[PDB]
RNA sequence: AGUGGAGCCUGCGGCUUAAUUUGACUCAACACGGGAAACCUCACCCGGCCCGGACACGGACAGGAUUGACAGAUUGAUAGCUCUUUCUCGAUUCCGUGGGUGGUGGUGCAUGGCCGUUGUUGGUGGAGCGAUUUGUCUGGUUAAUUCCGAUAACGAACGACUCUGGCAUGCUAUUCUUAGAGGGACAAGUGGCGUUCAGCCACCCGAGAUUGAGCUAACAGGUCUGUGAUGCCCUUAGAUGUCCGGGGCUGCACGCGCGCUACACUGACUGGCUCAGCGUGUCCUACGCCGGCAGGCGCGGGUAACCCGUUGAACCCCAUUCGUGAUGGGGAUCGGGGAUUGCAAUUAUUCCCC
């Protein structure tokens, strides 16, 4: 109670008044001296006499730091030294709380003043191997967000460079334990840079001192590269709020793009981190350099004297460059990519479909203007390339169709009713990502037909009678249609109209009589979804038919699908009486039925 | 979902307890060093151990550096196990030999030995 | 489902060892009963020689247990003998069956007079001894059958011995000693050397040395 | 501190009785059966009404078989379960004769229903033909086959399972068909949510970030009333037959034991003083009046940290009388009255006063 109370005064009474009070020193006069008395009392409450409230005391110091660090910094260095001293105990059960408190102090402060308070003793050449303040580097990594980058340069570049040099010097010297420890220490020091890139205050002047250093660290220092990439990504994701900062990042982007392109295009490496960095770093650069690099990449792809790995790497660069170009470059790239959709290489078709997905991904900008400019040609090409699409290329292509259904006009029903069986066959595609995309695309046609008419229910009835014949043909595509209806029954629950759903349920029972295991499994999934979704009052009319249908299934499919029947019996027994299902089922199922009761007995 | 098994955990635990020095940040170098350190017959659980050692070394590297320092006797026990001197202890300048051993060497055709010294029993 | 532990069991599980006699050729210990159940299998018949109760003396009191003497036999080939004491009679019986499968030995069959047809009797008179019990088996002419007490009659019929003369000495009233002695004699059929086996033995490769490239894989 | 000695009360034996209902006999027999029994609570005793099967045979019944019943007379009981009154009720029958014929029977045997999860000694190895032994132990330690360690012993008990596909321009007789082997996928990487550790979500790359095969049965985990044309023994000798009235359970020479009050002066009587807690209540009681006192009368609160109730307790403290004796200590046992509780207190229910 006292901890919650003191936290409430620290959060509500003193926290909004930092701007009026200002910085406090040891010789304050007004309410700043009262804040000094606050911290003196809460620091005196840290000694050995308490020894049991230390979780509460350390939480109080944590909230005090995150409340008042920025303007109470001259006085708290003694308590930071005391907190560093407390972690030197033999058995300290409050290590996590102390780490959280020091991290809150660093977050309110920044590393410079707290390193003035408790210095790192890993400055170059040490005597022993037991570093007592090794937790400060994880604290700084996890909790630096709002400091200056120039301190990171002028402190963490030379010392980490000397530690790396000492580690490699000891590496040819035979000692392989100290070298590994120093390499781990310098790699931990290089992981602080994403923390420093969070919200810098002088990134408009200090980024000039790190451009060549980050370039050489991403060029000939592989062990840092991922973190290096992450650092730049982290910077962008929360550091281009101002305009001079973004101007500096573009001015150095004109140097960083060839380096990142050369590292991505080299043979063998963390290619996907470099690709994500390239994607974001293209989303924050000027369009003329985008057009120049896109033209160079198109020249590299169209060159027949390039290897397949080089061609695929430059196609990945084309994928990255595609959403950030202007209308003319996007149109020319689309004209170049369009003949590649019929290529017999699955990789080339996959990259072309990824380009088509990426250019249609932007909801605004030159991609959207390209979509509204070339919708007819895109529809004709995507309907023409339906027959010769490879199995991996199904996964991005559906997403591209997704990106052209979300802004589709009313006079487009033929395109949808031609795409539907491909979408169902992709709901039973090999790739799980393709299955997820096909399910989301069926949902997207479900939403898209809710915009072409005034009444939603008859529109969904039309959407269903467009997919009803799929329950008639080949066994695998009937199972496809049952899975499609199983997915569709989950989002538009009442909008189909329960009676119609009931009819579908009855049809499912006929398909429950099939010999194939996949059709039976899909029917069981549909029955589970229907039991979950549609109402018990309309279930009670249709309990008997479906439970008779699952009753006379078989011995083999009963034994194989015992868990799905167990869950169905569980749901039916939960939603109705145990005794009705007990009489109306055949003999053996009774035993399975009774087991559900102790769940209802012993989950309580 | 997916959960790790006990066998992969204990084998990875022995591997990290023994040869922490050789392991690195990349995955397939961990896989090949785990392949060449110990005897693992099947590929799948070997890849599972490689993934688990990669995860735990990423976890250990984040941890404050002191676990790594206390791994110091392992190499000394290893360097002691493989210590040799600069000069062989069996390469002695003068070796004392019984008269009967000298007769045995003479009868076994090594009568022209030069490092031998015959000490009579006094 | 059988998951073998020994190298011999792994070779038997695969198609590397074709017959049980190969294991008899190199005198290897058989430690898994599934090897016997794999090679002989359905041809094995088992007769319980004796079920008898004992009161084992423990500090809680005398507790009743059952001791089972079980002879198992592939006719026209192989026999084993097993003794097991357990809490339950079924547990003792199945333990004795397992123990008798582990002790399957092959028996030599010869001819009494001229050698026309399949061998029917023992090749020579052999003697097995167990705890003052002596069992002597003498070759018999065709059609005589096994002239013996009922217990060695059971073991000799399971051995595929069609006919034999028997002479027992000692305390025959104890069944285990008597069965173990006749088992010892029908093992000494292959322990005996005749002028038939005078040719120098050509040494083949052992299964461990022949299928070592398969055994390193598992 | 006592008990065992005394009075009273209760328990068990014993003795009485028509009955003094009953299991247990040195802890687990001894205020256990919630058993503080006046009717029930009772298992005991003395009496008195009533009827007690189906089937077969023989009678009566529609010229009522039988059911129901107001008033009055009886017996120890308002007995239409008898008489006066015989009035209604329409087959729902009741009168004898019988029978190893028995059924709301008693008891045993065999096997099954209702619920889920998937210190002892084995297993394997060593010794002995075998009973057996080793494990389960020199030492130290521990409540202990525990722990440290030694050691012919090692391990134990009381769909997260196994296999496996997509892609190979690779090896093998081999880019289009083959079938052996070797690769490749491991949550590997990224971003968020996360005890910052278990995990979750989504995504890039990737052929594959999960596509297919195999796994009612077992329980000693609990526990309980169905099947047999089941064996015996009984069945106007009711496996406690229902009801009615009255008794008894308390009776008392005596043994073995739990308890209460005492033998007093560290005390008994009288007056004044001042302090609790665990708990209770729709019977707990506040207030006033009539009362010597038990108690009555009129009124309110409380289905409850509210009203009883600041729970107004007793020992203890301070003053009075007594003064070493069967005493004013101790109160049993008796004689009279009065008032409540309850259909009923006579064999004293309880309380009050001489």
């Amino acid at each position: 109670a006292a901890t919650q109370s003191l936290k409430e005064i620290l959060k509500e009474c003193v926290a909004p008044h930092m701007a009026d009070i200002g910085s406090v020193t040891s010789s304050a006069s007004g309410p700043a001296q009262s804040v000094a008395k606050m911290f003196r009392a809460v620091e005196e409450g840290l000694t050995y006499k308490f020894h049991a409230a230390w979780s509460s005391v350390l939480q109080l110091l944590c909230v005090f730091f995150e409340a008042c660090g920025r303007q109470a910094h001259p006085v708290m260095r003694k308590c930071l030294q005391s907190l560093c001293d407390l972690r030197l105990s033999p058995h300290f059960p409050h290590t996590a709380a102390l780490d959280q408190a020091v991290g809150a102090a660093v977050t309110s402060m920044g590393p410079e003043v707290v390193l003035q308070a408790v210095p790192l003793e890993i400055d170059g050449s040490e005597e022993t191997l037991d570093f007592p303040r090794s937790w400060l580097l994880p604290v700084i990594r996890d909790h630096v967000q709002e400091t200056r980058l120039g301190f990171f340069t002028t402190y963490f570049l030379p010392l980490a460079n000397t530690l790396k040099s000492k580690a490699m010097d000891l590496a040819q010297a035979g000692s392989t334990v100290e070298s590994k420890i120093y390499d781990t220490l310098q790699w931990q020091m290089w992981t602080l840079l994403p923390g420093f890139c969070t919200r810098p205050t002088d990134v408009a002047i200090s980024f000039k001192g790190l451009a060549r250093t980050l370039g050489m660290a991403i060029s000939e220092r592989p062990d840092l590269r991922v973190t290096v990439c992450q650092a730049l990504r982290t910077l962008i994701t929360k550091g281009c709020q101002a305009e001079a900062d973004r101007a500096e990042v573009s001015r150095f982007a004109k140097n960083f793009l060839p380096i990142l392109f050369n590292l991505y295009g080299q043979p063998v490496a963390p290619r996907r981190a470099v690709l994500e960095t390239i994607r974001t770093y293209l989303t924050i650069t000027d369009t003329q350099l985008v057009n120049s690099l896109l033209e160079k990449a198109s020249e590299k792809v169209l060159d027949p004297a390039s290897s397949d790995f080089t061609r695929l790497s430059v196609l990945d660069l084309v994928v990255a460059l595609a959403p950030c170009a202007d209308e003319a470059a996007i149109s020319k790239l689309y004209s170049t990519i369009r003949p590649y959709l019929e290529s017999k290489a699955h990789g080339v078709q996959k990259k072309a479909y990824r380009v088509l997905e990426e250019v249609c991904a932007s909801p605004q900008g030159p991609g959207a203007l390209f979509v509204q400019s070339h919708l007819e040609d895109l529809k004709k090409t995507l309907l023409d390339s339906l027959r010769s699409t490879s199995s991996p290329a199904k996964r991005p292509r559906l997403k591209c169709l997704l990106h052209i259904v979300r802004k589709l006009s009313a006079e487009h029903k033929e395109f949808i009713t031609a795409l539907i069986p491909e979408v169902i066959l992709c709901t039973k595609e090999v790739s799980v990502g393709a299955r997820k995309n096909a399910f989301a695309l069926l949902v997207e046609m479900g939403h898209a037909f809710l915009r072409f008419g005034s009444n939603q229910e008859e529109a969904l009835q039309c959407y269903l009678v467009l997919i009803y014949p799929g329950l008639v043909g080949a066994v695998t595509m009937v199972s496809c249609s049952i899975l499609a209806l199983t997915h569709l029954l989950f989002e538009f629950k009442g909008l189909m109209g329960t009676s119609t759903v009931e009819q579908l349920l009855e049809n499912v029972c006929l398909l429950l009589a099939s010999r194939t295991r996949d059709v039976v499994k899909s029917a069981l999934g549909f029955i589970k979804v229907a039991v979950t979704v549609m109402d018990v009052a309309h279930l009670a009319k249709h309990v008997q038919l479906v439970m008779e249908a699952i009753g006379k299934l078989s011995d083999d499919m009963r034994r194989h699908f015992r868990m799905k029947l167990r869950n169905l019996f569980t749901k039916f027994i939960r939603k109705f009486g145990f005794e009705l299902v007990k009489r109306l089922l055949p003999e053996e199922y009774h035993r399975v039925l009774v087991n559900i009761r102790k769940a209802e007995a012993r989950a309580k | 979902g997916r959960v790790r098994t006990k066998t992969v955990k204990k084998a990875a635990r022995v591997i990290i307890e023994k040869y922490y020095t050789r392991l690195g940040n990349d995955f397939h170098t961990n896989k090949r060093v785990c392949e060449e350190i110990a005897i693992i017959p099947s590929k799948k659980l070997r890849n599972k151990i490689a993934g688990y050692v990669t995860h735990l070394m990423k976890r250990i590297q984040r941890g404050p550096v002191r676990g790594i320092s206390i791994k110091l006797q392992e190499e000394e026990r290893e360097r002691r196990d493989n210590y040799v001197p600069e000069v062989s202890a069996l390469d002695q300048e003068i070796i004392e030999v019984d008269p009967d051993t000298k007769e045995m060497l003479k009868l076994l055709d090594f009568g022209s030995l030069s490092n031998l010294q015959v000490t009579q029993p006094t | 489902e059988w998951m073998p532990v020994t190298k011999l069991g792994r070779l038997v599980k695969d198609m590397k060892i074709k017959s049980l006699e190969e294991i008899y050729l190199f005198s290897l210990p058989i430690k898994e009963s599934e090897i016997i159940d794999f090679f002989l299998g359905a041809s094995l018949k088992d007769e319980v020689l004796k079920i008898m109760p004992v009161q084992k003396q423990t500090r809680a009191g005398q507790r009743t247990r059952f001791k089972a003497f079980v002879a198992i036999g592939d006719y026209n080939g192989h026999v084993g003998l097993g003794v097991k004491c357990s809490k339950e009679v079924a547990t003792a019986i199945r333990g004795a069956i397992i123990l008798a499968k582990l002790s399957i030995v092959p028996v030599r069959r010869g001819y009494w007079g001229n050698k026309i047809g399949k061998p029917h009797t023992v090749p020579c008179k052999v003697t097995g001894r167990c705890g003052s019990v002596l069992v002597r088996l003498i070759p018999a002419p065709r059609g005589t059958g096994i002239v013996s007490a009922p217990v060695p009659k059971k073991l000799l019929m399971m051995a595929g011995i069609d006919d034999c003369y028997t002479s027992a000495r000692g305390c025959t009233a104890t069944l285990g000693n008597f069965a173990k002695a006749t088992f010892d004699a029908i093992s000494k059929t292959y322990s005996y050397l005749t002028p038939d086996l005078w040719k120098e033995t050509v040494f083949t490769k052992s299964p461990y040395q022949e299928f070592t490239d398969h055994l390193v894989k598992t």
